[PDB]
């Protein structure tokens, strides 16, 4: 049981405050969807049960889950919360977009084989950047674990050429890695003074069928903060808002306001908001706006965020050569990215919001990528640029705004 | 149940009509004598729809003005349209987005072309997909309508078939692609690992283009935004299937006909079985577009006479020849399986075989047109041959003594034309 | 009321079965009148405009008439009552939705009448 108040001012990475989820840590491995049953066996099964509803988008969505170490009738120490999505391609398009995203990784290797997989996840690993290597390779005789062991050391040493030094080796091993992580987790500076700015990654409706006109609770939106805390009662905005096209013309957005009447982590959480962890931010919005995951892709404001409503914006790239990391017998042409094709749709990705976009334009040096629906992300980020080859959107270069169209309707 | 919704997409987003289409929209053009849009609105009317959304991007502003004076727009129709237009769209996929977006529809939609012809009754269709959906518990997102048929109907183009293989028991389809140049068919071995009991592999479905739909089919359009067609999503999902299962549904109709106008092969094929009383009741003579204009009698061999045709004197109408309204034919004649527009004027000793005249085309005499078509008060001077698969846009004039050859395509347009077409035929 | 029948002069068992066959013959008072009404307004107090509104529209209830209004989907709520003499119910169920309309018109905020009041 904890003792959360609402009288503090600066707040710290590692403080008694919070202690919920400060410090977001990433998990890419060869486990192939399979790290579900590690991350409860260090964090616990059912941690996470308090919204669902019909799943969208399974496999292009960031997950997270939210986990205490406790040591020395113990006491808690440090809050983690452990990202984990399907795809490691996701992941690396949305850590490499910016910072403040998976400040710790860990590398889920294998101790039975050497597929490309780990060679992706290295990849992956040394394209988004402190990492965290751990074999779950249990239940092998001492000569294969001692084999298994020496082919992870020469794996590793061609691997340290970014970040290739860890060490690691049922519940004993998770014990060891939940100690190595206490203590060599180092805390990333967060810069809780800004203006609180959360991305929505998961919207839901709490209103049951068939409730009474009293019991009538909605607008319960979900997501993640980046900079600044969020505080319980504040008027808050979104950015991207309603967007309509009925008025025969260009496509108008009007933000929506409202106040932010709870907040709640995976346990019951206080009236104020940390950053690093997936925080519900429930205001005062009515549920027809926010059905299931009818609201994400927004950027909910407090301080009416600089950032306007971009339509087109015109990027300039460095397409990938080849697929980072993928290299496969065959390679037929597959680990071979074409040049950016006229009139294709592809996944921009700015942070965490995933978004869609077509090329209008491009002479050799920059597109002018039309964008499926309206974003409030920045004039000079960097924007990822991504598309799927076989049923799979995967990383195909980077991108850096220069200009773009504007909507700023009342 | 709610009412039945349909959303009606009235622009085909793919130029197979150049450049008959650079004047007027392919929803807009008439079939016998009938725009292919009234046709599609019928059928929807007619089986049960209560409400339809039409999405027009192409010369939207000439498909509005068309549905307003149009039967279905009147407030004593139990079919209520709406008309969205928006520049924007690009395919049917921005339009089934845009439908998300909007939240137009609640459960169980309608999606069909605006150039489809059709009589077919989905009642039991739209029962046993409700039936399987209660059942199931939302795993069936989509029904798609076929129409048993044979490869070698006029029917069947090339462009357009497909070949289905399907679970027999539950009619439920497993794999889908299009035979375009294919010599050999392939079907991957994860079809037979599921439903090893019985797989079906069906050559002989005529593509309806007709859907039952669930909002679910937006809400995954809009989840996966790079998709177009509905081919696409077909095989996407198809693809897809360990995760998010989402299975698709068909249904055969073997008594019913339907099938949408996608080239000039299709459209010759459709108005010939429309004229030969092959989607009854949706007959010439019908009228069920009610108006002054196109009403007619029928008569042996199919002949469809309107008020004041005023036949010259010797000419001979074989059979399934429809005459519009205003018609005048010379001495002479003779005219068979064509359709000729309102306010015609033909010449004496002339031969029309299988040959299309909107309004306003005037032929002089002796002309010989055989398989070709002619928009919209295109003139033919004294002594001109038209060859088989010959097209004459609107207020294209050919000139006298001159032999078109068998895939002339004039119009006034330089570049999409084949041919610049003037008062001249050469030059 | 059963005095009328008290001064029948049959039986005292006569009387009781006359009045109990009357009560349980003559006496089908039960109606139901339902409707469903489309209210949300995309407002700064979006949710609190429309449990307002709808708390506007419920109080409307006279005696022996309590509308239970219920939300069938998040967009779209349904007001129950079996409330006898459905010519007034009806009449009681148009007062509550043009209660419930200029409530919710007046929080600025969007309303329609999908379904109007119906016997069940």
């Amino acid at each position: 049981l904890t003792t959360l108040d609402v009288t503090k001012l600066t707040p710290l990475s590692h403080e008694v405050i919070s202690r919920q989820a400060t410090i977001n840590i990433g998990t890419i491995g060869h486990v192939a969807h399979g790290k579900s049953t590690v991350v409860k066996a260090i964090s616990g099964v059912h941690t996470v049960r308090f919204k669902n509803e019909l799943e969208r988008n399974i496999t292009i969505k960031l997950g997270y889950a939210n986990a205490k170490i406790y040591k020395l009738n113990f006491k808690l120490v440090r809050h983690v919360s452990f990202v984990d999505c399907p795809g490691h391609d996701i992941l690396m398009a949305t850590m490499l977009n910016g910072a403040a995203v998976m400040d710790a990784a860990l590398l889920l290797i294998a101790g039975n084989e050497s597929c490309p997989q780990p060679q992706t996840s290295e990849h992956l690993a040394a394209i988004e950047i402190h990492i965290l290597i751990l074999q779950n390779k249990i239940d092998l005789v001492k000569e294969s674990q001692a084999k298994e062991q020496y082919e992870q050391i020469l794996a590793f040493v061609q691997g340290t050429v970014a970040e290739g030094a860890p060490i690691i080796p049922l519940k004993y091993n998770i014990e060891v890695v939940c100690e190595y992580i206490v203590k060599k987790i180092p805390v990333p500076p967060r810069d809780f003074t800004s203006e609180p700015r959360l991305i929505v990654i998961r919207s839901f409706d709490v209103n049951k069928p068939g409730c009474e006109v009293d019991d009538l609770k909605g607008g319960v939106a979900g997501g993640s903060i980046l900079k600044g805390v969020l505080k319980v009662g504040q008027e808050i905005e979104v950015r991207p808002g309603i967007v309509s096209k009925d008025s025969e013309g260009k496509l108008m957005c009007k933000p929506i306001f409202s106040k932010i009447v709870s907040l709640f982590a995976e346990h019951n959480d206080l009236q104020y908001a940390a950053p690093g962890g997936l925080i519900g931010v429930g205001t005062k919005i009515d549920p027809t706006l926010c059905r299931a995951d009818r609201m994400v892709g927004q950027v909910l404001g407090a301080v009416g965020a600089l950032p306007e409503i971009f339509t087109e914006l015109e990027i300039s790239y460095f397409l990938l050569r080849r697929l980072l990391g993928v290299r496969t017998e065959g390679d037929k042409k597959a680990a071979k990215v074409q040049k950016l094709s006229k009139n294709e749709v592809l996944m921009v990705n700015i942070g965490s919001l995933s978004t869609g976009g077509r090329v209008s334009a491009v002479k050799a040096d920059l597109g002018k990528i039309v964008l499926t629906n309206p974003v409030c992300t920045e004039v000079g980020e960097k924007i990822a640029l991504s598309r799927r080859v076989e049923k799979h959107w995967r990383l195909i270069g980077w991108g850096q705004i220069r200009r773009g169209v504007t909507i700023k309707p009342t | 149940p709610p009412p039945l919704q349909a959303v009606l997409v009235a622009d085909s987003f793919d130029r197979r009509f150049f450049p008959i289409s650079k004047d007027q929209p392919r929803v807009l053009l008439p079939l016998a004598n009938v725009a292919l849009i009234d046709y599609t609105l019928e059928f929807l009317t007619a089986t049960g729809v209560q409400e339809t959304f039409v999405f027009c991007c192409w010369k939207a502003a000439q498909i509005k003005e068309h549905l307003l004076k149009s039967k279905w727009c009147r407030p004593t129709s139990l079919n209520v349209v709406r008309i969205i237009t928006s520049e924007l769209y690009r395919s049917l996929g921005d339009v089934l987005r845009d439908v998300d977006a909007k939240a137009l529809v609640r459960s169980d939609f309608l999606l069909v072309y605006g150039d489809v012809i059709s009589n077919i009754n989905i009642t039991r269709a739209l029962e046993e997909h409700r039936l399987r959906r209660k059942l199931e518990k939302n795993v069936s997102v989509m029904t798609m309508i076929f129409k048993e048929s044979s490869p070698s109907h006029p029917t069947r183009c090339h462009e357009d078939n497909v070949v289905v293989a399907v679970d027999s028991t539950t009619n439920r389809v497993l794999h889908f692609q299009k035979t375009q140049g294919l010599r050999r068919f392939a079907f991957p071995l994860s079809l037979f690992q599921g439903s090893s009991d019985g797989v079906e592999v069906r050559y002989d479905l005529l593509d309806c283009h007709i859907s039952i739909c669930s909002p679910q089919v937006a809400q995954l359009f809009t989840d996966n935004f790079d998709y177009q067609t509905r081919d696409d999503f077909v095989r996407g999902l198809l693809v897809n299937e360990e995760i998010l299962g989402n299975q698709i549904h068909m249904h055969v109709t073997a008594k019913e006909y339907g099938a949408r106008v996608s080239n000039l092969h299709m459209y010759s094929a459709v108005c010939a079985d429309v004229i030969r009383r092959w989607v009854y009741p949706l007959t010439p003579e019908a009228n069920f577009t009610d108006s002054t204009t196109q009403s007619c009698t029928h008569s042996r061999h199919n002949i469809y006479r309107g008020p004041e045709v005023s036949l010259g004197h010797g000419s001979i109408l074989e059979e399934n020849v429809l005459l519009g309204s205003g018609t005048v034919i010379g001495s002479n004649c003779f005219i068979t399986n064509s359709v000729i527009g309102p306010g015609c004027h033909i010449g004496d000793n002339v031969v029309l075989d299988q040959t299309y005249l909107w309004q306003g085309v005037r032929v002089a005499a002796g002309a010989q047109i055989h398989q070709s078509l002619l928009c919209d008060n295109a003139e033919v001077k004294e002594r001109v041959t038209l060859k088989p698969r010959s097209v004459l846009t609107s207020q294209v004039v050919v000139g006298p003594n001159i032999t078109l050859p068998e895939g002339s395509v004039i119009s006034l347009h330089p570049p999409d034309a084949e041919e610049d077409e003037d008062d001249g035929e050469f030059s | 009321d059963p005095s009328i029948l008290d001064s029948l002069d049959l039986n005292e068992d006569e009387r009781e079965v006359l009045i109990n066959n009357i009560n349980r013959r003559l006496t089908p008072q039960a109606v139901k009148i339902r409707a469903d009404i489309e209210v949300a307004c995309y407002g700064y107090e979006g949710i609190d405009a429309v449990k307002e509104a709808l708390r506007a529209g419920l109080n409307c209830s006279t005696e022996n008439m309590p509308i239970k209004i219920n939300l069938i989907a998040p967009p779209r709520y349904v007001m129950t009552t079996t409330t006898l003499e459905r010519t007034e119910g009806l009449s009681v169920l148009s007062q509550a939705m043009a209660v419930i309309k200029e409530k919710i018109e007046e929080k600025r905020g969007v309303f329609n009448v999908q379904m109007e009041p119906k016997v069940v």
